[PDB]
């Protein structure tokens, strides 16, 4: 605040209304209506609150966006465990005179899952 | 560290004492 | 534990059992991963695969923790598993370990009470105000809920809690638990002085000094305008800060050296000692689950366990 | 040698004494650390274990230094050891490397009071000039607020 100042009701010079205005003014503030009336008028949207200065640690909105890399990375990987199968299936082909049932009985090789085998 | 000292002391003497008696490579499965 | 917030220790640890699914199924089902083994016996058609669900998840928390691990993998495929993974755990602990920094160097306790209705309910914290004063005649002459209760305390207690002076207040703070409901022109001469006190909430009522004259002097009509006029001049401004400053007491505006200890660190001596508690709940449960398949190849699993003992 | 108390860095080197004595003793005892020799020669009763009193140490230093050793653990037993010391050494390495850049400096001492204001606050540091001189009876003539609570 640059200065210090106050509202006041505003009675003519020399009325007798500016000795009971007094009163029931500081009657008001002790009864706390004075604060009841201004709590109505001036909260409206209580806009939301500051965080600050204090120790803000790591969110999804800062580091966040290598989940996406690491989850891009995967599906790169599976593209890949597919076109290992597709190029050692036609290096298949050249042992076997090329069957297709040579893809399927690679891939139940995958479900021989015995760790040997 | 008084009383902390005390007990890796008695994992130190353990340690020793399954060390020195026995053969790591010899036949001796599953033993302590 | 503070410098990644609780959801991403979540989605951390959501990844090393996403990515080491992801890595099982992949090695599994990658054709160059099934080696074959026995290299001096080089006729065989025995490939066997070296991730099972345990080398997979070990492979995920081995390159979480830059210690590394056994089976590096073997494929176009599951090396850009392991290759986006040795990744993401660079950055998460290059982002973990540089905003540590700021997290060792730390706050302190906050005070059980922050207004003056968290101390309306405790009788834990006694307080007062100056006996016949505008402070006390304000708790009594008020029937709002809070400020009465704090009036029905003071009442049962006239001898004990409502001091003589300010100063009778001010000594009681410090020698004693108490909270003292002192004029906020005071606190704020009082807690710069003294660096022990603080403020605690904010204005409970609005009130103001003045040159008080009999009923119906002259000179509350030149007071007031001799006010008014020193106000805009800012000497009411200047005079304060004439008297009201004193000592300009900081304390922790500097945060110097504070070497770690174990009020910093500490409880992952903790989380080491119920690491360990865990792990022989495990070497018993293995031995439970040997003792059971050693039942089926042979008799009497409870000897067949003192045996080998 | 400062980022952590000094009994911090006797529990630390305590804990390296401690899990590598934890790690020794369910090594020998997990049945599945007890794998078979000489794959060439698949039929002999020569199961070995490659942790001794040595290597169970030597997992425990190594680990703690971010280098790493030979003999990764092979079990889910000796695994949650060694992977409970690889989150132990990665926190009090992370603690010690951010709290070493405060101890590397300080601010190199500088002085408690820097002008005539700081001076005057203070009744710690005592203060005078020279009786009968021009400094004194600047002081003494003086309303400014600063230069009148110095002669105060
Ligand atoms: C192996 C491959 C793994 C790939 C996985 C990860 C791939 C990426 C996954 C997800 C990325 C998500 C993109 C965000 C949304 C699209 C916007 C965009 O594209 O940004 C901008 C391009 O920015 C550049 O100019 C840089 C080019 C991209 C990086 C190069 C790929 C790295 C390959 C690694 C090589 C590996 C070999 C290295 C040695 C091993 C263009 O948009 P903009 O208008 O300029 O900016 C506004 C952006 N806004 C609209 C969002 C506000
Ligand atoms: C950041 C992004 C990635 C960038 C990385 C790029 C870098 C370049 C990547 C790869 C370069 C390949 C160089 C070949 C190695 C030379 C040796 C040789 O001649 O024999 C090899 C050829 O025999 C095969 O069966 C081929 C399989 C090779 C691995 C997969 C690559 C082809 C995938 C096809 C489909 C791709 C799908 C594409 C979809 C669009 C055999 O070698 P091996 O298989 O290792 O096994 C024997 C091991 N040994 C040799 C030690 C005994
Ligand atoms: C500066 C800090 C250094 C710390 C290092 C401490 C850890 C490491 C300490 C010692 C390592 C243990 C040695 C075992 C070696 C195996 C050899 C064997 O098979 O039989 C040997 C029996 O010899 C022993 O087994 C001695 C073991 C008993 C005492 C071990 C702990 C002493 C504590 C110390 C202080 C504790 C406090 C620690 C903290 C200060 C005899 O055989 P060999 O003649 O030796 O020939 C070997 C080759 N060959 C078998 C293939 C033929
Ligand atoms: C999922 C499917 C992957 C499949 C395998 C997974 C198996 C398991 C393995 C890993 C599991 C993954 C981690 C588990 C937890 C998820 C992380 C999280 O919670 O939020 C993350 C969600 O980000 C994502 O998870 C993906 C969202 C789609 C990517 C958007 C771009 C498309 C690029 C792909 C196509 C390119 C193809 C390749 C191009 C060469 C954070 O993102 P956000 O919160 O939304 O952003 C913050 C916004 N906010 C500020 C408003 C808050
Ligand atoms: C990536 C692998 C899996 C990760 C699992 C993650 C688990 C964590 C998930 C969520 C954590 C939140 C819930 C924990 C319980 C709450 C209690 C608490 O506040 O902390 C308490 C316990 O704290 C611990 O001991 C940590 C929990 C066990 C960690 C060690 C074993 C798991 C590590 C190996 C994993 C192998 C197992 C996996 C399968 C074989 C500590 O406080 P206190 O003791 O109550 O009081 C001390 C008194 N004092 C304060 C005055 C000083
Ligand atoms: C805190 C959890 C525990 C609490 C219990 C407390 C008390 C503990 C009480 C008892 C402990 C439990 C039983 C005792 C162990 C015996 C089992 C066993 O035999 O292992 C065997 C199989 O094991 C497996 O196949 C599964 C391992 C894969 C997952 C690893 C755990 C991480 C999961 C994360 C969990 C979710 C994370 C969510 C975090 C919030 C291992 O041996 P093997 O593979 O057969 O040998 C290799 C075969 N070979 C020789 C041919 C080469
Ligand atoms: C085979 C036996 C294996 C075990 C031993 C093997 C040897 C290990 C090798 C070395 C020993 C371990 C570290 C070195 C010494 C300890 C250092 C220390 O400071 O104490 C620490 C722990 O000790 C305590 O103070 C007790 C705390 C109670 C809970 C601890 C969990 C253990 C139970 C497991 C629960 C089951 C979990 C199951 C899964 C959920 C913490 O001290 P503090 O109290 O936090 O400090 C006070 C703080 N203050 C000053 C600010 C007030
Ligand atoms: C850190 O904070 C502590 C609590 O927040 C505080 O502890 C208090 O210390 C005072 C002493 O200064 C304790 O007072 C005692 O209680 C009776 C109550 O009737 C006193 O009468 C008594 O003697 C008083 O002591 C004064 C100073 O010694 C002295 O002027 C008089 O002799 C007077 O009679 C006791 O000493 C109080 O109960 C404590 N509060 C607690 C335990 O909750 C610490 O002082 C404080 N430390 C620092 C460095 O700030
Ligand atoms: O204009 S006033 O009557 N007199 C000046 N002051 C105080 C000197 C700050 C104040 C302070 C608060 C007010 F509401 C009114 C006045
Ligand atoms: O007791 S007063 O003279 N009149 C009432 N008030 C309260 C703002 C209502 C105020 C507010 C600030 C004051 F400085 C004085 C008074
Ligand atoms: C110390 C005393 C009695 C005075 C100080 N000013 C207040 C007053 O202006 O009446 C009183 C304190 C109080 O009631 O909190
Ligand atoms: C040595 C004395 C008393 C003299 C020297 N010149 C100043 C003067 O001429 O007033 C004094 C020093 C001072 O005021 O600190
Ligand atoms: C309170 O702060 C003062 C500094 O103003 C200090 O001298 C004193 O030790 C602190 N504690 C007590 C109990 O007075």
């Amino acid at each position: 605040l640059i200065d210090s100042k106050g509202y006041g009701v505003g009675t003519p010079m020399g009325s007798p209304y500016r000795d009971k205005i007094t009163i029931a003014i500081l009657q008001l503030q002790e009864e706390g209506k004075l604060h009841m009336m201004k709590e109505k008028w001036w909260r409206g949207n209580g806009c939301p609150e500051e965080e600050s200065k204090e120790a803000s640690a790591l969110g999804v909105q800062n580091i966040g966006g290598i989940f996406i890399v690491l989850a891009a990375g995967l599906v790169l990987s599976v593209f890949v465990a597919v076109g290992e199968f597709l190029y050692k299936s036609k290096k298949n082909a050249q042992l076997e005179k090329r069957s297709f049932c040579s893809a399927m009985v690679e891939e139940l090789r995958m479900s021989l899952k015995c760790q040997r085998r | 560290i008084g009383v902390t000292s005390g007990i890796v002391l008695v994992l130190l003497i353990i340690s020793i004492l399954v060390q020195v008696k026995q053969p790591r490579k010899k036949v001796m499965a599953c033993k302590t | 534990l503070n410098p990644l917030s609780p959801d991403i220790w979540m989605y951390v640890l959501l990844a090393c059992l996403g990515v080491s699914c992801v890595l099982f199924v992949i090695a599994r089902f990658s054709p160059y991963e099934w080696y074959n083994p026995h290299p001096c016996n080089p006729d065989s058609d025995v490939v066997e695969n070296n991730f099972t669900l345990l080398n997979s998840f070990w492979f995920g928390v081995g390159a979480l923790m830059q210690q590394g691990s056994e089976l590096m993998p073997k494929a176009l495929s599951t090396r850009i598993v392991g290759g986006i993974w040795w990744f993401f755990t660079l950055i998460i602990i290059s982002s973990y370990t540089a905003n540590l920094a700021a997290f060792l160097t730390v706050e302190r306790m906050e005070s059980p009470i922050d207004s003056a209705d968290d101390l309306a309910k405790q009788t834990k914290i006694e307080y007062g105000a100056v006996e016949d004063g505008a402070t006390m005649t304000f708790f009594k002459k008020s029937k709002i809920s809070t400020y009465d209760k704090m009036w029905a305390f003071m009442s049962s207690r006239r001898q004990s809690v409502l001091v003589k002076s300010n100063e009778e207040g001010i000594q009681r703070v410090l020698t004693s638990d108490y909270a003292f409901l002192m004029e906020s022109t005071t606190i704020e001469f009082v807690t710069q002085r003294n660096c022990n006190l603080t403020q605690i909430g904010g204005l409970i009522d609005s009130k103001g000094y003045g040159v008080g004259t009999p009923m119906g002097s002259p000179y509350r009509d030149k007071i007031t305008i001799a006010i008014l006029q020193l106000q805009e001049e800012g000497k009411l401004h200047m005079m304060k800060e004439k008297w009201w400053r004193g000592n300009g007491c900081p304390e922790e505006e500097s945060k110097e050296a504070s070497a770690l200890g174990v009020q910093n660190i500490g409880g992952i001596f903790i989380v080491l000692a119920a690491g360990l508690v865990l792990s022989v709940f495990v070497a018993v449960g293995e031995f439970l689950y040997k003792s059971k398949k050693n039942a089926q190849l042979e008799k009497r699993s409870f000897c067949s366990a003192m045996v080998e003992e």
